[PDB]
């Protein structure tokens, strides 16, 4: 099969500035007829894929003229002359020269903005949940950038691995930040076995890791 | 001989291919 | 107006076979290839196969070892993709797309059908408060929320004060727990100074189980 490969995996773009993404094929997509059978699709957040560029360099009518495509038989570039906020999403290159049709792994385009430290909050388990026999403790990292962040749970100052799960929002369409939740889950019994519950947050916007903690039962 | 064959799989059964054959 | 309308999200048990529909309108159903492409998490787009409804001709991606069957019903202009012996890694959004001849290829796409492969049984969520405290304050605000725990399948919806409260809300993507059930939290940021006089309630709706829950979240 023809393998399609894209770079970079992720691209923070600045509205008003150019952006370029790259693709390559394992075999030339050049036909004797002079056409190159390379296509660019964009899947905007919450939308189905749409075709932007057909046959390497042809813009679908209606697609903004800031988009263009070029390349050789094996290496391709999608260029945005001047990025607009509405250009975010996952871009895929693809070939239809041969069956089976194949697609690149995608390049996820997001908005670059200034670094913003998370606001950190911690939430002990509710009495209601405890009565049900389980304890969920939640750590919230709110409205930060960039997305990369490290959250470590400490209980009685012991690092706990394996008993937490993270969830992260997609980039906010208005302020270009992310938020993240980390939830540590313990049995009600194991939970009562300890006292100090702490969330240690490391992020580029923080001069030093921040810790939010609470004492089990006492506030 | 003029080639009416589809250039690639996504033109199999295309109107252009059918028409091409029709006037050979 | 060309339209491709697919069937709704489907939960399937491992080993079963799913049938996804793609109803076409606004063009000649018989004379364009309908392609099926899936998008699994951590994967890009993957081609499954195609059908030319006029003569029923098909092509399949060999990778799916004969597990895919694509058909068409001319009486309703509907194309179908069936995938048998489902495994967890078949969990994906499945799209149909119409090939437009003369070089354009996949111009028209359906809205996609999420197929989730799981052995889990339908179960309504439990809703717990994420109480505001001296440990959930920043600036002049306080964060609070609701933990919507142990439900299946997706989705759940969460609103605040019956929709009145929309600013400062973050409803996180659900996480699949080791139990096979989902959980998510929804949080909102509000002025800390009025926590004693303002009431905050999350409205949780889980349609698959016909479960509705309203949970008041108060300081603690
Ligand atoms: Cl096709």
């Amino acid at each position: 099969d023809i393998v399609m490969t894209q770079t970079p995996l992720s691209l923070p773009v600045t509205p008003g500035e150019p952006a370029s993404i790259s693709c390559r094929s394992s075999k030339s997509l050049l036909h004797s007829n002079g056409i190159t059978y390379l296509y660019w699709y964009l899947q905007k957040p919450g939308q189905s894929p749409q075709l932007l560029i057909y046959q390497m360099s042809n813009l679908v009518s209606g697609v903004p003229d800031r988009f263009s495509g070029s390349g050789s038989g094996t290496d391709f570039t999608l260029k945005i002359s001047r990025v607009e906020a509405e250009d975010v999403g996952v871009y895929y290159c693809a070939q239809n020269l041969e069956l089976p049709y194949t697609f690149g792994g995608g390049t996820k385009v997001e908005i670059k903005r200034t670094v913003a430290a998370p606001s950190v909050f911690i939430f002990p388990p509710s009495d209601e949940q405890l009565k049900s026999g389980t304890a969920s403790v939640v750590c919230l990292l709110n409205n930060f950038y960039p997305r990369e962040a490290k959250v470590q749970w400490k209980v009685d100052n012991a690092l706990q691995s394996g008993n937490s799960q993270e969830s992260v929002t997609e980039q906010d369409s208005k302020d270009s930040t992310y938020s993240l939740s980390s939830t540590l889950t313990l049995s009600k019994a194991d939970y009562e076995k300890h006292k100090v519950y702490a969330c240690e947050v490391t992020h580029q916007g923080l001069s030093s890791p921040v810790t939010k903690s609470f004492n089990r039962g006492e506030c | 001989i003029y080639n009416c064959e589809p250039a690639n799989p996504s033109e199999k059964n295309s109107p252009s291919t059918q028409y091409c054959y029709s006037i050979q | 107006q060309v339209q491709l309308v697919q069937s709704g999200a489907e939960v399937k048990k491992p080993g079963s076979s799913v049938k996804v529909s793609c109803k076409a309108s606004g063009y000649a159903f018989s004379y364009s290839w309908i392609n099926w492409v899936r998008q699994a998490p951590g994967q890009g787009l993957e081609w499954m196969g195609r059908i030319f409804p006029g003569d029923g001709d098909t092509d399949y991606n060999g990778k799916f070892k004969g597990r895919v069957t694509i058909t068409a019903d001319k009486s309703t202009s509907t194309a179908y993709m069936e995938l048998s012996s489902l495994r967890s890694e078949d969990t994906a959004v499945y799209y149909c797309a119409r090939n437009v001849f003369d070089g354009y290829w996949l111009v028209y796409w359906g809205q996609g059908t999420l197929v989730t492969v799981s052995s889990a049984s339908t179960k309504g969520p439990s809703v717990f408060p994420l109480a505001p405290s001296s440990k959930s304050t920043s600036g002049g605000t306080a964060a609070l929320g609701c933990l919507v725990k142990d439900y299946f399948p997706e989705p759940v919806t969460v609103s605040w004060n019956s929709g009145a409260l929309t600013s400062g809300v973050h409803t996180f993507p659900a996480v699949l727990q080791s139990s096979g059930l989902y959980s998510l939290s929804s949080v909102v940021t509000v002025p800390s100074s009025s926590l004693g006089t303002q009431t905050y309630i999350c409205n949780v709706n889980h349609k698959p189980s016909n479960t509705k829950v309203d949970k008041k979240v108060e300081p603690k």
